[PDB]
RNA sequence: GGCGCAUAAAGAUGAGACGCGUUUUAGAGCUAUGCUGUUUUGAAAAAAACAGCAUAGCAAGUUAAAAUAAGGCUAGUCCGUUAUCAACUUGAAAAAGUGGCACCGAGUCGGUGCUU
């Protein structure tokens, strides 16, 4: 028999639906593999498959750069030990061995205590003569006097391993070391890019004033009193205060809706800064480069801050200072303490534990925390002065390793290394001809294109060699090859698109991807001039003119200095309104006129024949970072150039790329025109369409041209298809286990293909309360309102604006306290009698937006007729819609859909976009899936080419199972039970089948598929209703979903009977009877047993907790490395199982070491799994046990299925977790109550629905005292958790006379107590009860164990019982 | 950004959404403690009562054991000097093997200490991650 | 599902440098009192601490070295947290193969018929 599949795609999971023609979904009798005595099953062939969310590939990216990191730096450490390694056995032989053991403990180390200077006496004279190696450096690098050599190696082995940032490039300047030349370049950068009404800062100088000692919360209002500006809001003034840690705002200052914070401490700083970017528009975007830039100098002149023998050390010999104003005020604050307080001095130095100053060195603490500590008490102390003013300025009582000492510039390092060689040249020999290597090892910042240094044996690696040996930075030039690491780099780590793959993508800001973006927004703006009585868009020609003489003037282009520098000039037009480009251009060509600046020419870049020239200077500008290898791949292009330009064209860096490749723009061409993309889009004629529509046409080549190469050459694997897809990992995880399970679900139906197989997926509720999003820009419109209007209808009464959520005072106050149907007001409490009516009906679309609904009193006012309302109601009110149009209150298209009067109603092209605007399915992982699950399971041929199309792939939207769901009573609410992920599927296959079988002609717009261009403006009548099923139209009415209503309802009251037991109108076939339907679809969704699945994995993952805890007696602490015996050393605490194993063995019990018989589950850690599996009986014997058989070593992954009395399922998360597993069986009218109950003004229908609803709750209260005593009996069985239950249960006998709404959202609650997965604590009416997590693991030795497969249709069963 | 670092990110930023907006300067707490935290509580005293569960463990029913051990109290500051006490968590994976003991047991201050917690409601959002 | 100006965005993957933080050891702790061995004109004693412990008061208090997932072989200035996975029968691995169909019902699936 003929049968199809219905699909629902997640993260979480997956659903899996078996349908026939007749829509009874199959039960089949399987068997069962094993030693039990159930010999066969029977089960239903409809389920889901849930499991972990696949999780992103960031974390081991971060880890693996950690760990490459620590390798580089060890072996740096490695070069200068071995460049040392002869002469340091000259002074004192075991010495490099005693700084590589000093960690362990004294006892087992094989040296003497001391790591420096051997004895006890020295290491006392070293400490009390050198206190820290900032002091040790700043000595020696003035000093005349010849210093010891493991005094200058140790000096220098810290050196190098704390060696500062390279972000900064080249050698220090003072156009680029101190503050004033770069807030001179600031200022410059603000008044170029606004160029009006600027400020300068030429007499007020913040060399001093900004670099000076104060605090930065109060320096910024110092700077403001120097320079006016604006404001301490203003635009300067946040760029200042970011500029010194601050976090200003920007919507009070941008004009914008949302705040905007921004500071440089956090991690994520760049990911907020695009993310602003780009709602604001990028033409500010190089100005805050800028500011980070000045927010490093400050930071600069914190920490040097002595510039009086600021020769040859001014790192070091700066920070001693701060030593000392460490030192003299400690002891002044101790000072301060016993002679007021001798309490709270116990606390504060002898403490360990409590935030202070014991705390601050001894333990975990930071500068802030302890700040926090001192403020209360140093506050309230009498005589204290320099400390307050030193407290807000973050300088008392701080550490050398700060965590703002990350804005060292290496050459600072680099500069003292000179000075610390040159002073030491004169003595040794072996010191006098190595400074350029030791300097050089300093230097060496491997490149970003040379990638890892390997040799072929690893997976991420593709750099290539000139010769054969050891790399060294001494001779890292003549190695390793430049061009071809580079050639071998830019196509590596390029982006091929998915609109047309086997390219690389051009930049973000090329000039052809600029045009590509200015001719896709101007290709749909429309001018109206008086005279024309109707609105046109431009032509070719006229986009031609404003491109050669508007954009190449000026950057941002307002649509006033687009009507007063275009129409006005050489138009001669002038009483022009433009509809389309709203009032700026957020497409800018930023980099022509940055270039222009650049090379000062305006020939060149205007010229059209340096294409290629142009945008491959800007691929290698933005595709490499380094100054070396960015400058010979310029001098291929040294010819135009003018030797000024070197120094300033390769200073300009880009990040980020564009969207599609110069092939698909500049490249294929029509078959019958022979023009590309761009050019069309800039020579079009009169159809002014768009890019987008271009790719959304049918009849135009283009479109197919690109589903050519959409496919690959040869078909690949399956890995490697979903391979090249986009989304997250989790989706592509969903993706491979949904073609897993339907190539595994096609084996179990008789191997018989499918015909139908329908898939969806959809995800992400993250809207967060929307409670602010109405007041930014919709509520926002009565405030401009108030701009046209003039009516402050909160004047009257002001009523927030957080609580706009119901509908219906939102559509109110969206309505200018007014009607769209007759001039007269309303009544704000009296809104319940009030009617909600739709401005098209709900026998046309499905919507429930402020374009569709509209707020009156009489649905009389509308019309009387299915089409758009009245001509008076429109041409009375046509003055006013004006308004309201121009204050924004309703958008454009609602406006128009008013208007048809004008266009006589429902036009054919109208109610075409109406009827296929729902069922364009415009997202790319739906039509990827269906590509792959297309390929697979149909591919036979015949005499010709062509595929026979065996299965037809059907892709819906959740829109129209939503609407079947809700409209027919066939409700779910999320946290029942897990069985809505199934049943959901269900809907999707028969609202899938449902529509193939009732339209055999119009699947050819959602079925994956070459099929003919067949459309629908001859498929709807433009006349009264037609024949029924007998009729050339296909319908009329262009709600889609009017085919499953029993019988429609509009608000003229007719009440128009579609026939009973629906056939389709060509071939004479019932599709859907309803005598058996809704009683089928009610009886399926009503079934108990649905196989849910949690599949099996081994954890992979981290060895233990990332956290390495002090030392202590318990023995379950895993060592550092393989000789620290962490009862000594400690580490790493609680180990991640992969899987726990089955054992049968014997152990030594008993004082007479008795092998007595066990049979044990027994974690296994990842950090000897491989250590398991290359031996796992010597491993178990190593383990303490003793006959090992070896077929009855069982392994048991995380997520295991065990099932013992009563039915009761447990599943195993590690060796001391138990998840619970069995789920509810509760039918259709309890989940239809608690719904419909549980959201008793969250329905938004029909007030004669409201009564239905209001009248069946206030009958079925009954209810509520049979749901709890199936859960009573349920998790009597299943649970046996009497405390707790026997608790909510008295819980809900003590909320007897609630009211219903709230006591349904708690039953809905209080369902969690028994769902999959760990139990949880669930927040009730009042009594928050504990959850109860089982260890108790001795249970699940003598049970049954079901090893299922993927879909839960195959199954074997395993027992423990006899398992000896 | 790790696998909990930009969704502690969001955390206080709903934090933020839910009270009066104005915070500033987030602490700078380290990879260690953030990526083996089970849940981030909030709440307005420093002396954080910890929560409990009970068990089944070979006897011994009705007794509480607590789970949620603390590993970094920190805090962070509001505009202008309101006191929040962040604190990070995580589950107590006591297995089925000990000498009755390192099995947290209840001693019950910490029993009374939820009591007071539970009926004055002092904790603000507590949510999951990892 | 929010398709939200009716569009539909773009997505993940990979290279480099930090700066932290954590943990042991090294920075001879001092004074006074009370417990543990020995010395001594000696009979255990008479008592000197050289060392160890506890209890109170004082002194400083910042810095280093090592490691930063156990380690592995392919010995590299490489690699070890993601994607990959039910059993069973083959196969080193790859990959292949391993399960009867209707009907009446429904408490996690049951019952009946026909049949290799």
């Amino acid at each position: 028999k003929k049968y199809s599949i219905g699909l629902d795609i997640g993260t979480n999971s997956v659903g899996w639906a078996v349908i026939t023609d007749d829509y009874k979904v199959p039960s089949k009798k399987f068997k069962v593999l094993g030693n039990t005595d159930r010999h066969s099953i029977k089960k239903n062939l409809i389920g889901a498959l849930l499991f972990d969310s696949g999780e992103t590939a960031e974390a081991t990216r971060l880890k693996r750069t950690a760990r490459r990191r620590y390798t580089r730096r060890k072996n740096r450490i490695c070069y200068l030990q071995e460049i040392f390694s002869n002469e340091m056995a000259k002074v004192d032989d075991s010495f490099f061995h005693r700084l590589e053991e000093s960690f362990l403990v004294e006892e087992d180390k094989k040296h003497e205590r001391h790591p420096i200077f051997g004895n006890i006496v020295d290491e006392v004279a070293y400490h009390e003569k050198y206190p820290t190696i900032y002091h040790l450096r700043k000595k020696l690098v003035d000093s005349t006097d010849k210093a010891d050599l493991r005094l200058i190696y140790l000096a220098l082995a810290h050196m190098i391993k704390f060696r500062g940032h390279f972000l900064i490039e080249g050698d220090l300047n003072p156009d680029n070391s101190d503050v004033d030349k770069l807030f001179i370049q600031l200022v410059q950068t603000y008044n170029q890019l606004f160029e009006e009404n600027p400020i300068n800062a030429s007499g007020v100088d913040a060399k001093a004033i900004l670099s000076a000692r104060l605090s930065k919360s109060r320096r910024l209002e110092n700077l403001i009193a120097q320079l006016p500006g604006e404001k301490k809001n203003g635009l300067f003034g946040n760029l200042i205060a970011l500029s010194l840690g601050l976090t200003p705002n920007f919507k009070s200052n941008f004009d914008l809706a949302e705040d905007a914070k921004l500071q440089l401490s956090k991690d994520t700083y760049d990911d907020d800064l695009d993310n602003l970017l780009a709602q604001i528009g990028d033409q500010y975007a190089d100005l805050f480069l800028a500011a980070k830039n000045l927010s490093d100098a400050i930071l600069l002149s914190d920490i040097l801050r002595v510039n009086t023998e600021i020769t040859k050390a001014p790192l070091s010999a700066s920070m001693i200072k701060r030593y000392d104003e460490h030192h003299q005020d400690l002891t002044l604050l101790k000072a301060l303490v016993r002679q007021q307080l001798p309490e709270k001095y116990k606390e504060i130095f002898f403490d360990q534990s409590k935030n202070g100053y014991a705390g601050y060195i001894d333990g975990g603490a930071s500068q802030e925390e302890f700040y926090k500590f001192i403020k209360p008490i140093l506050e309230k102390m009498d005589g204290t002065e320099e400390l307050l003013v030193k407290l807000n300025r973050e300088d008392l009582l701080r550490k050398q390793r700060t965590f703002d000492n990350g804005s060292i510039p290496h050459q600072i390092h680099l500069g003292e290394l000179h000075a610390i060689l040159r002073r030491q040249e004169d003595f040794y020999p072996f010191l006098k001809d190595n400074r350029e290597k030791i300097e050089k090892i300093l230097t060496f910042r491997i490149p970003y294109y040379v990638g890892p240094l390997a040799r072929g044996n690893s997976r991420f690696a593709w750099m290539t060699r000139k010769s054969e040996e050891t790399i060294t930075p001494w001779n890292f030039e003549e190695v390793v090859d430049k061009g071809a690491s580079a050639q071998s780099f830019i196509e590596r780590m390029t982006n091929f698109d998915k609109n047309l793959p086997n390219e690389k993508v051009l930049p973000k800001h090329s000039l052809l991807y600029e045009y590509f973006t200015v001719y896709n927004e101007l290709t749909k703006v429309k001018y109206v001039t008086e005279g024309m009585r109707k609105p046109a868009f431009l032509s070719g020609e006229q986009k031609k003119a404003i491109v050669d003489l508007l954009f190449k003037t000026n950057r941002k282009v307002t649509v006033k200095q687009l009507k007063e520098d275009y129409f006005k000039k050489i138009e001669c037009f002038d009483s022009v309104e433009i509809s389309g480009v709203e009032d700026r251009f957020n497409a800018s060509l930023g980099t022509y006129h940055d270039l222009l600046k650049i090379i000062k020419d305006k020939d060149f870049l205007d010229n059209e024949e340096n294409e290629d020239i142009l945008e491959d200077i800007v691929l290698t500008l933005t595709l490499f970072e380094d100054r070396e290898m960015i400058e010979e791949r310029l001098k291929t292009y040294a010819h135009l150039f003018d030797d000024k330009v070197m120094k300033q064209l390769k200073r300009r860096r880009y990040t980020g790329w564009g969207r599609l490749s110069r092939k698909l723009i500049n490249g294929i061409r029509d078959k019958q025109s022979g023009k590309t993309i761009l050019d069309f889009l800039k020579s079009d004629g009169f159809a002014n369409r768009n890019f987008m529509q271009l790719i959304h046409d049918d009849s135009l080549t283009f479109k197919e041209d690109i589903q050519k190469a959409q496919v690959s050459g040869q078909g690949d694997s399956l890995h490697e298809h979903i391979a090249n897809l986009a989304g997250s990992p989790a989706i592509k995880k969903g993706i491979l286990q949904t073609v897993k399970v339907v190539d595994e679900l096609v084996k179990v139906m008789g191997r018989h293909k499918p015909e139908n197989i329908v898939i969806e997926m959809a995800r992400e509720n993250q809207t967060t309360q929307k409670g602010q999003k109405n007041s930014r820009e919709r509520m926002k419109r009565i405030e401009e309102g108030i701009k046209e209007l003039g009516s402050q209808i909160l004047k009257e009464h002001p009523v927030e604006n957080t609580q706009l959520q119901n509908e219906k005072l939102y559509l109110y106050y969206l309505q200018n306290g007014r009607d769209m149907y007759v001039d007269q007001e309303l009544d704000i409490n009296r809104l319940s009698d009030y009617d909600v009516d739709h401005i098209v009906p709900q026998s046309f679309l499905k919507d429930d937006s402020i374009d569709n609904k509209v707020l009156t009193r009489s649905d009389k006012n509308r019309g009387k007729s299915d089409n758009v309302p009245s001509e008076e109601v429109v041409k009375k009110m046509k003055n006013y819609w004006r308004q309201l149009l121009n204050a924004k209150l309703i958008t454009q298209r609602k406006f128009d859909n008013l208007t048809k009067a004008e266009r006589g109603g429902l036009s054919e092209l109208d109610k075409a976009g109406f009827i296929k605007r729902q069922l364009v399915e415009t997202r790319q992982i739906t039509k990827h899936v269906a590509q792959i699950l297309d390929s697979r399971m149909n591919t036979k041929y015949d005499e010709n080419d062509k595929l026979i199309r065996e299965v037809k792939v059907i892709t819906l939207k959740s829109k129209l199972v939503s609407d079947f769901r809700k409209d027919f009573q066939f409700y779910k609410v999320r946290e029942i039970n897990n069985y809505h992920h199934a049943h959901d599927a269900y809907l999707n296959a028969v609202v899938g089948t449902a529509l193939i079988k009732k339209y055999p002609k119009l699947e050819s717009e959602f079925v994956y598929g070459d099929y003919k261009v067949y459309d629908v403006r001859k498929m709807i009548a433009k006349s009264e209703q037609e024949i029924g099923k007998a009729t050339a139209k296909y319908f009329f009415y262009s709600n889609i979903m009017n085919f499953f209503k029993t019988e429609i309802t509009l608000a003229n009251g007719e009440i128009r009977k579609r026939p009973l037991i629906e056939t389709n109108g060509e071939t004479g076939e019932i599709v859907w009877d309803k005598g058996r339907d809704f009683a089928t679809v009610r009886k399926v969704l009503s079934m108990p047993q649905v196989n849910i699945v949690k599949k099996t994995e081994v954890q992979t993952g981290g060895f233990s907790k990332e956290s390495i805890l002090p030392k202590r007696n318990s023995d379950k602490l895993i060592a550092r490395k393989k000789d620290w015996d962490p009862k000594k050393y400690g580490g790493f605490d609680s180990p991640t199982v992969a899987y726990s194993v089955l054992v049968v063995a014997k152990v030594e019990k008993g004082k007479s070491k008795k092998l007595k018989s066990v049979k044990e589950l027994l974690g296994i850690t990842i950090m000897e799994r491989s250590s398991f599996e290359k031996n796992p009986i010597d491993f178990l014997e190593a383990k303490g046990y003793k006959e090992v058989k070896k077929d009855l070593i069982i392994k048991l992954p995380k997520y295991s299925l065990f099932e013992l009395e009563n039915g009761r399922k447990r599943m195993l998360a590690s060796a001391g977790e138990l998840q619970k597993g069995n789920e509810l069986a509760l039918p259709s009218k309890y989940v239809n109550f608690l719904y419909l109950a549980s959201h008793y003004e969250k329905l938004k229908g029909s007030p004669e629905d409201n009564e239905q609803k209001q009248l069946f709750v206030e009958q079925h209260k009954h209810y509520l005292d049979e749901i709890i005593e199936q859960i009573s009996e349920f998790s009597k069985r299943v649970i046996l958790a009497d405390a707790n239950l026997d608790k909510v249960l008295s819980a809900y006998n003590k909320h007897r006379d609630k009211p219903i709404r709230e006591q349904a959202e708690n039953i809905i609650h209080l369902f969690t107590l028994t769902n999959l997965g760990a139990p949880a604590a669930f927040k009730y009416f009042d009594t928050t009860i504990d959850r109860k997590r089982y260890t108790s693991t001795k249970e699940v030795l003598d049970a049954t164990l079901i090893h299922q497969s993927i879909t839960g249709l195959y199954e074997t069963r395993i027992d423990l019982s006899q398992l000896g | 950004m790790t696998t909990a670092r930009k969704k502690f990110y969001q955390a206080i930023s709903e934090f933020e959404a839910m009270t009066g907006k104005d915070v500033e300067r987030t602490p700078q707490i380290a990879d260690e403690v953030l990526n083996d935290a089970e849940y981030i509580a909030f709440t307005k005293t420093e002396k954080y009562a910890l929560y409990l569960c009970t068990s089944n463990v070979e006897g011994l029913e009705d007794r509480y054991f607590l789970d949620e051990e603390c590993l970094d109290s920190t805090f962070l500051e509001t505009e202008d000097n309101e006191t929040y006490y962040i604190h990070f968590l995580q589950e107590t994976e006591f297995s089925e093997d000990d000498n009755e003991d390192e099995l947290p047991l209840a001693t019950e201050e910490q029993i009374e200490a939820y009591d007071k917690q539970e009926e004055l409601k002092a904790v603000i959002l507590k949510k999951e991650l990892n």
